[PDB]
């Protein structure tokens, strides 16, 4: 997998670093920026567990959009089922501090661009954001960064006909992290050894 | 890219 100095890296080679508040644990208590765009790499466990899986919120404080790029696209019921996760509570306090009104807009990914067995999760987080630094309007498709991956349907994650997709991601993903990060080039055969397309596959 | 839904959320 990645650690968080790894994202830490990466994500300040791409360019995010005015807008990222760091990495954290599923306690990330939300946006307080009314009038700043503002990302986070976000973990689904706690820290006196280890990290699971890496996820991204980002804010758009001009549409009062709070993003969600998980990269399974899981609904709300399967992260609490799979992660144990869920986060009314950061979109809560998020609208309260963040929107006169005390409201916002969640668009979330609702398709996988990760293979089942991939450890790559974290990686995907870092190349959202680069997306959503430049095209905060629209960070999800429709922008350079992200038309190099393709979603599919989540209910179709371990199925035979979209692993070349995923798989076609994974490579894409590496190939824009060494065209875009310094730290990536220089730790490229570690980084790609320890997030593999299936790293995790059953034995 | 991926495809998103979007919900407004009041609180």
């Amino acid at each position: 997998g990645s650690s968080e100095q790894e994202l830490k890296a990466i994500v300040k080679d791409l360019g995010c670093g005015p807008y990222f508040l760091g990495t954290y644990d599923k306690r990330f208590p939300g946006f307080v920026s009314p009038h700043k765009l503002a990302c986070a790499i976000v973990n689904t466990a706690g820290r006196e567990t280890g990290g699971v899986h890496w996820m991204a919120f980002a804010w758009n404080p001009r549409s009062k959009t709070c993003y969600l790029f998980e990269p399974f696209g899981f609904s709300d019921q399967r992260l609490k089922q799979v992660y144990q996760f869920e986060y009314e509570s950061l979109l809560r306090r998020s609208a309260i501090a963040s929107s006169p009104d005390r409201c916002i807009t969640l668009e979330k990914s609702t398709q996988s661009v990760q293979g089942p067995n991939s450890a790559a999760c974290g990686l995907f987080c870092c190349m959202f954001l680069h997306a959503f630094a430049n095209w905060p309007q629209t960070p999800m498709d429709h922008n350079p960064t992200m038309n190099l991956i393709t979603g599919v349907p989540n209910s179709m994650l371990n199925s035979p006909q979209v692993q070349p997709t995923l798989r076609r991601n994974q490579e894409q993903l590496y190939s824009f992290l060494e065209r875009h990060s310094p730290y990536f080039r220089s730790h490229s055969a570690q980084i790609r050894s320890a997030t593999s397309f299936c790293h995790l596959k059953n034995m | 890219g991926v495809q998103s839904l979007k919900r407004r959320r009041c609180f």
